[PDB]
């Protein structure tokens, strides 16, 4: 049972790695390829920075 | 008086190309770049200012890096159009002017002078190359507008357009932010990163080499002049490195993946900006420029249009020296000991920790460990079984260039106490 | 001096990697062994061969080396283990050079007298291991590599911020351990620094939740297990804890001591127990190494110079005999063709002296008095009972499962009815066995002579946990 | 220094018969074994007639290597060596045409040396060393004929139960180290007379010592390992069930008689367990 539990623990570590990868591919999906999308995200990030500055 | 050499050679070759073969024009461009680099060496410890133009340790180191990247990227390009060399010369002079001044408006003029010829150099005429050039030009002109309004708000908050002026509160903060937007877009920092993957994927690999080395060098040189607030710096670093490495995880193409990795690396370099040591940053950028030029020279030897991940495999069996150098470059970009990329990373992190930014530094380190996934999926893939892939094993030109780059990387990783002593005034 | 012994395995491994032949690497590992032994003998003290050289004048980093009582015997231990792995290997794939390189790296790691150089060697040792894992065997090689490597790196990279905080927040001029200990950290900052140290030091120990990389690492290496032996020599977590983490930030360890002792206890028990359920040599030895590292960590975490010296001694000797068992499993693979425990039972009658050698090794593993394990095991028991008797007792429900899995494996591999018959012994295997048994017997019978340098360090760094 | 030879002789003999062993004729290993047992019996009886013996050598800090030969230690030594010589001769007889003559009598020498290490000890850690050595030699001799699975799992179970008892022994010893810090039976008795301290912890240490003794002498519940020693050859069963490996249980209590004499509940429990 403890052996199988250790196996499942290693599998959960794999699941965490895959969650990181999934997040990464969502962030890569953030780039659709439309210039309007890229420009909107750009202006958004710039306003976010200017607000953070205070 | 290196800028003088650059301008003289550019203007002369402009008309000379009418009577000279493009091969002769390429030889001439190479000679001029090497001569400017030699002058930079002989003027080591000779800071020289005439107007807003100022050559100091920063100017010297970063223009040395840019000249190296330009030499390497020119060596590979054999096109029979001397304009494809005129543009590189123009961009080199523009980046020198960018790194050698504090005047905001002259900085804008230098930015345009270096950026415009790259837009034209991004045209191999491949259909994706035009899309890349279009995204690049549009986002670049938008960022130029933002930087210009920031310079105006700087002139509003203070009587001069030169950085270092005392500065007001919220309005000065607003001016600093409007300058930082353009500077980070040019440095491929997120959330201004979207252009970088598309442009690296679309542009020809040697051009992308030129970009990812010289453009990033000059951009961080100009960034060091700004007094960026720590909260804004923290935000940029976090978003940049996180998004860079995460989205790089999902990338199936080497150039786009390397673009996201370069986003993460810009995020890393932005730490030295906390203190603006520029010795740490000079060293970091020396290492990163060498490694990236190496990697992109190999990618150019593979394919100029696009190189998939599997194309990298079997590179050791094809050329052992090339496979090994590509592995070394992947490790130096991962920032692992005993390599000079690790020393640059360590110096940036030391500057950051000295600035007292702990959570940001921790997040950067976590995302850097995340980067090891794809850094190893590239370096180790060299040993896999060669699949169907075009491979042209380079000239002795590119072979010796790649080998010398890797050798310099490892040597300055083992004994950084050789060059690092002279990234200041240069004793 | 020290640096010569540190560098000798590196240069010999290079001369095996690029140069020829394979055979020269055996005598190279032997020369490393001899010089490390010579430095171990006539050893005046920690300063014995002090070495200080400029590395990063501006940043404050210098090459700092010397043999403590700890560094001396660890030099000798690693030199010996890698020399055995060089002679008996039978890998001969030309990555015995990688093995010797990793040896020299481990020597420099132990010789590191300054924190940043210690850190540098700690991260550098990753590359040979990953290579001799990847290109010299294993089918799930890539995934085991990613698991092990990513675990080590996620643990390590925050420890760079921890060492930067340990140097900067204490106002230490350099990374020298002397200066860093001369400038101690205050409460609720030493807390975070010790936490950043303890993450990496526990994941490299390994402890219970963080051991999931150990079986994948051990399985997919070259079946001879030279890479496996060198990875078991890479379990320096206890050494780092005792030398750097606790002395540099004892305030956090004060709160975390109960948790750490408990984790060490559970690791020991869990490893020794699951090793029984293990059906293959790699997994069995992985869980065994986990249990031993758990015991060592318990001994260090108890305070208790008794327990601390016991943990350090158990660490060195367990590295030794675990690497020996790895090489033995690799040679039986090279002659038979399988690492399964059930098949090929008749070995005892067919194998004249492999039975006696494996028995000696497994007895040294289960912690039998007269062999290397028992001194450290008993000192750890004493110190753990001193610190937390409950956790000491729980951790020491380990000898039972240890004897269980060891005797089960030995019997089902050798004792039962004769099969076809097996190759007897190789000439290199003869020296391997002789020297292994010699070292095991000496470290079991005379734990007095060894660890004499360990006693002052143990009592001093345990009393450091007082007022 | 001379006292060490008593143990060394059926260790050098064991080493000869293990290493070369089969380079000898059939009777010669048994003859050597019995002769070393005899010329160790004699040389230990000479020391006993000389009044006693003591030996102290450098070992683990705070835990030296201490051997005490007194009336109580010599009684057990003479019993073991005499019965061992007799069973050695009987094994020379009983073992014939059987391969592993060398192995058998090397294991016999080892058993003799380990039992001597057990009984001749001024420190509980040396007592424990002898304990585990006797358990190992018992496992080995029970599994002498390895070609039969029946006579291997027997020895496995034996040693597992034995290591359970030995873990109890270790815990009691850690108690009588945390308490006093001597772990040498002589100075531990001299430190245990007078104002005893933490009587709960003292009774617990004595109870753990008794727990080990139960596993060794095959008392309840750990009895079950003894019958399957029939798996071993008959002279092995003789030596295990009569002269060695069980007598150590009583010897531990008799040496700890100072400890148990002040533990009425523990001594009553020992009596109850013996009756059952």
């Amino acid at each position: 049972a403890l052996f199988y539990g250790d196996r499942g623990l290693l599998s959960g570590y794999f699941g965490l790695g895959g969650a990181a990868r999934s997040l990464g591919q969502g962030l890569a999906r953030l780039q659709t390829g439309y210039l309007r999308v890229y420009a909107l995200l750009f202006v958004l990030g710039a306003l976010l920075l200017l607000g953070v500055m205070r | 008086m290196t800028l003088a050499i650059l301008a003289v050679f550019s203007v002369a070759l402009t008309l000379l190309g009418f009577v000279l073969p493009p091969q002769g024009v390429k030889r001439a461009t190479l000679l001029g770049l090497a001569l400017a680099l030699a002058s930079l060496l002989l003027t080591w410890g000779k800071p020289f200012a005439f107007g807003p133009y100022a050559v100091d340790g920063v100017s010297q180191v970063f223009t040395l890096l840019a000249l190296l990247g330009a030499l390497w990227t020119v060596g590979l390009v054999r096109s029979g159009r001397f304009e494809f060399y005129l543009l590189v010369l123009y961009a080199a002079l523009g980046m020198h002017l960018l790194a050698s001044t504090r005047h905001l408006l002259l900085m804008l003029v230098a930015l345009e002078a270096l950026s415009l010829p790259l837009y034209a150099l991004a045209t191999w005429r491949r259909g994706q190359g035009l899309e890349a050039a279009l995204k690049y030009f549009l986002l670049g002109a938008l960022a130029a507008a933002f930087f210009l309004y920031g310079a105006a708000l700087f002139y509003g908050a203070t009587g001069s357009l030169v950085l270092g002026a005392p500065g007001e509160g919220p309005l000065y903060a607003l001016a600093l932010g409007l300058l930082l937007v353009g500077l980070g877009f040019k440095a491929a920092l997120a959330p201004f990163h979207f252009w970088t993957p598309d442009v690296y994927q679309g542009s020809p690999t040697p051009v992308v080499l030129f970009m990812a080395t010289s453009v990033k060098a000059a951009a961080f040189a100009a960034l060091l002049r700004v007094a960026a607030p720590p909260e804004a710096l923290a935000l940029l670093v976090a978003l940049s490195v996180v998004v860079g490495n995460l989205a790089a995880l999902a990338q199936k193409e080497a150039k786009r993946l390397l673009a996201y990795s370069s986003i993460a690396h810009a995020g890393y370099m932005a730490l030295a900006l906390y203190t603006g040591n520029a010795q740490a940053l000079g060293f970091y950028l020396l290492t990163y420029v060498l490694a990236t030029g190496l990697a992109f020279a190999v990618l150019s030897q593979i394919s100029p249009d696009r190189v998939p991940l599997e194309a990298l495999r079997g590179l050791y069996r094809k050329d052992p020296l090339l496979g090994l150098a590509f592995l070394v470059a992947m490790l130096s970009l991962l920032g692992l000991p005993p390599l000079a990329g690790f020393w640059g990373k360590y110096l940036a992190f030391a500057e950051a920790a000295r600035a007292g930014a702990w959570g940001v530094l921790v997040l950067a380190l976590v995302t850097s460990a995340v980067s090891a996934y794809y850094y190893l999926g590239l370096g180790l893939a060299v040993f896999a079984r060669p699949e169907e892939t075009p491979f042209r094993p380079g000239p002795p030109w590119a072979r010796a260039a790649v080998v010398a780059a890797g050798v310099l990387l490892l040597a300055l990783g083992l004994l950084p106490g050789l060059v690092l002593p002279a990234l200041a005034a240069g004793g | 001096m020290v640096v010569l012994a540190v560098l000798l395995p590196v240069v010999f491994g290079a001369l095996l990697l690029l140069g020829l032949p394979r055979a020269l690497g055996v005598l190279g590992a032997g020369l490393s062994f001899l010089l490390n032994l010579y430095l171990f003998l006539t050893h005046p003290g920690g300063v014995a061969h002090a070495f200080q050289a400029p590395l990063l004048p501006g940043a404050g980093v210098y090459w700092a080396f010397g043999l403590d009582g700890l560094s001396a015997l660890f030099f000798l231990t690693i030199a010996l283990t890698v020399f055995l792995g060089a002679l008996v290997a039978r890998v001969e794939g030309r990555f015995l050079g990688l093995a010797l390189l990793m040896e020299g790296l481990l020597l420099g790691l132990f010789a590191a007298r300054d924190l940043l150089v210690f850190y540098v060697f700690f991260e550098a040792a990753l590359i040979p291991a990953l290579l001799m894992l990847y290109l010299y065997g294993g089918e799930g090689r890539t995934r085991a590599l990613y698991t092990f490597v990513l675990f080590t790196l996620v643990g390590s990279l925050p420890m760079l911020a921890a060492v930067l905080g340990a140097r900067l927040l204490s106002g230490s001029p350099t990374f020298l351990l002397e200066d860093l200990l001369a400038h101690p950290l205050q409460e609720e900052a030493a807390f975070w620094v010790f936490l950043g140290f303890a993450l990496a030091f526990a994941i490299k120990t390994p402890l219970f939740p963080l051991h999931a990389w150990l079986p994948p690492f051990h399985q997919e290496n070259h079946p001879s297990g030279l890479a496996d032996a060198l990875g078991t020599l890479y379990k320096v977590g206890v050494f780092a804890f005792f030398r750097f983490a606790i002395p540099l930030a004892p305030e956090g360890f004060a709160q975390a001591q109960g948790l750490l002792l408990f984790l060490a206890a559970l690791s020991a028990l869990y490893g020794a127990w699951v090793a029984f359920a293990a059906k293959d040599f790699k997994t069995l030895l992985a869980y065994a190494g986990l249990s031993h590292m758990g015991v060592a960590a318990l001994g260090v975490f108890s305070g208790t110079p008794e327990g601390a010296m016991g943990g350090l001694y158990l660490l060195a000797a367990s590295g030794v005999y675990t690497g020996g068992l790895f090489l033995l499993a690799g040679r039986l693979y090279e002659r038979t063709g399988t690492l399964e425990i059930g098949r090929y039972r008749g070995l005892a009658q067919s194998a004249p002296g492999l039975a006696a050698l494996a028995l000696i090794l497994f007895l040294a593993m289960v912690g039998l008095p007269g062999l290397s394990g028992f001194p450290g095991e008993f000192l750890t028991l004493l110190g753990a009972y001193k610190a937390s008797p409950w956790l000491a007792a729980l951790a020491f429900l380990s000898v039972i499962a240890s004897a269980a899995y060891a005797l089960t494996a030995f019997q089902k591999t050798f004792w039962e009815e004769g099969g076809s018959g097996v190759k007897d012994l190789a000439g290199a295997e003869w020296g391997f066995a002789l020297l292994s048994v010699l070292a095991l017997l000496l470290m079991g019978v005379f734990p007095g002579y060894f660890a004499r340098g360990l006693h002052p360090l143990a009592e001093a760094f345990a009393k450091l946990l007082g007022g | 220094m001379a006292l060490l030879g008593t143990i060394l002789l059926p260790l050098l003999g064991f080493a000869l018969l293990g290493l070369f062993g089969k380079r000898m004729r059939e009777p010669l290993p048994g003859v050597l074994a019995s002769g070393l047992v005899l010329a160790s019996f004699l040389l230990g009886a000479g020391l006993l007639l000389s009044g006693g013996a003591r030996f102290q050598a450098e070992w683990l800090p705070g835990i030296p290597f201490s051997l005490l030969l007194d009336n109580l230690s010599g009684f057990m030594l003479l019993i073991v060596t005499g019965v061992g010589f007799l069973i050695h001769v009987y094994a020379i007889g009983y073992m014939g045409g059987d391969p592993g003559y060398s192995r058998f009598f090397a294991y016999f020498n080892l058993f003799i040396a380990m039992m001597l290490t057990l009984v001749l000890a001024d420190s509980y850690p040396v007592m424990f060393i002898g304990w585990e050595g006797v358990g190992l030699a018992s496992f080995l001799l029970i599994g002498f004929w390895y070609k039969n699975p029946q006579y291997a799992d027997s020895a496995r179970k034996a040693f597992i139960v034995n290591r359970i008892g030995d873990l109890g022994f270790m815990l009691g010893m850690a108690i009588l180290w945390a308490l006093y810090g001597t772990l040498s039976i002589s100075e531990l008795k001299e430190a245990m007379e007078g104002p005893l301290k933490n009587p709960d912890l003292l009774a617990l240490a004595g109870l753990l010592l008794f727990l080990g003794a139960v596993g060794k002498s095959a008392q309840i519940p750990l009895m079950v390992w003894l019958p399957d020693a029939m798996a071993g050859p008959t002279p092995v069963s003789a030596l295990i069930h009569a002269a060695t490996m069980v007598t150590a249980g009583v010897y531990l209590i008799a040496r700890s008689s100072f400890l148990y004499s002040v533990l009425p509940d523990v001594s009553y429990a020992i009596a109850v367990v013996g009756l059952l």
